[PDB]
């Protein structure tokens, strides 16, 4: 898991 | 649960001049920099699998050179902040700004006078860059990166020769930890949201509008209505009570709001002095 990612 | 007296710009101004409005948060996007010549996104010259690959971390990891070439091509001849940036600067100067959350990487907030404590650069910035090697992580300022970009030299670390990347969040990258640290405290205390120049289509930034308390007024200054669904924006229903939409250029809306607050002359002098000071030192 990772921190929330930049998504369009 | 209704703090605005009317769902107009004048109601927002009168609320800003009331005892309830002590902490204001700005959420800004590409629309506040378009009048400065910075594009709100050719590319054939870069031979990409798809046009969006230039903005994704996967392709940059594969081939970083097209990004730096495009950075030179789109590099603005001047970094002149807009009326909106200096309106936020006035908010800072008068003690009303709690935080500015920005989607932009153009550093115009910092050039306008906002400092690190005032800013959450949710998508990173060009203002600093770092060597990509985890055992080095050497930091370089904007002048170094600009000189490397314009000489068309791929930026390499002066200590270990590894690639040096601007501190920006590509699509597919995790947002910086400061975003998630600030959002926990800021959006429990916020009295007003000023959403300027964004259509709220990039996540998780957009979801920020639903973190505010349900009584917190939210003013949208944008060329189009956005955020309508969930704690979404409600400008036009019969149950509307706190959301105001001002449709047009962001500079114009900020000018009107500043005039309603009595700040017209000060904002004028600030913008003219700073634009002339940037034209001089150019
Ligand atoms: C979820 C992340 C959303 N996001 C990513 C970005 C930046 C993507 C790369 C932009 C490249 C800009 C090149 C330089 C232009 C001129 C300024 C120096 N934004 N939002
Ligand atoms: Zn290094």
């Amino acid at each position: 898991e990772a921190l929330p990612k930049a998504t369009g | 649960e209704r703090l605005l007296d009317e769902l107009t710009l004048e109601g927002v101004a009168r609320y800003m001049q009331s005892e309830r409005c002590r902490r204001v948060i700005c959420l800004v996007g590409a629309g506040i920099s378009t009048s400065a010549g910075i594009p709100d996104f050719n590319l054939e010259k870069y031979h990409l699998p798809y046009p969006e690959a230039i903005f994704e971390i996967s392709y940059f990891k594969k081939h970083p050179e097209p990004f730096f070439a495009l950075a030179k091509e789109l590099y603005p001849g001047q970094f002149k902040p807009t009326i909106c940036h200096y309106f936020m600067r006035l908010l800072k100067d008068k003690g009303l700004l709690l935080r500015c959350y920005t989607q932009n990487i153009d550093t115009l907030e910092r050039i306008a006078g906002l400092e690190q404590e005032d800013l959450v650069e949710a998508h990173g910035t060009f203002y600093t860059s770092h060597c990509v090697s985890a055992s080095c992580r050497h930091e370089y300022p904007l002048s170094w990166m600009k000189e490397k970009i314009f000489s068309e030299v791929t930026p390499k670390c002066e200590d270990c020769q590894s690639l040096v990347k601007p501190d920006i969040v590509f699509f597919g990258e995790s947002l910086p930890a400061r975003f998630f640290s600030c959002m926990q405290s800021d959006f429990l205390k916020v009295d007003l949201l000023l959403v300027m120049g964004t259509s709220l289509q990039v996540q998780p930034f957009a979801s920020l509008i639903s973190k505010a308390p349900l009584s917190t007024p939210r003013l949208l200054i944008n060329k189009e209505k956005a955020g309508q669904s969930g704690g979404g924006m409600d400008f036009d229903s019969k149950k509307a009570y706190r959301d105001v939409a001002w449709l047009g250029e962001c500079d114009q809306g900020c000018l009107a709001l500043a005039e309603l607050l009595g700040w017209k002359k000060e904002l004028e002098d600030l913008v003219r002095r700073e634009h002339a000071s940037i034209d001089a030192q150019s």
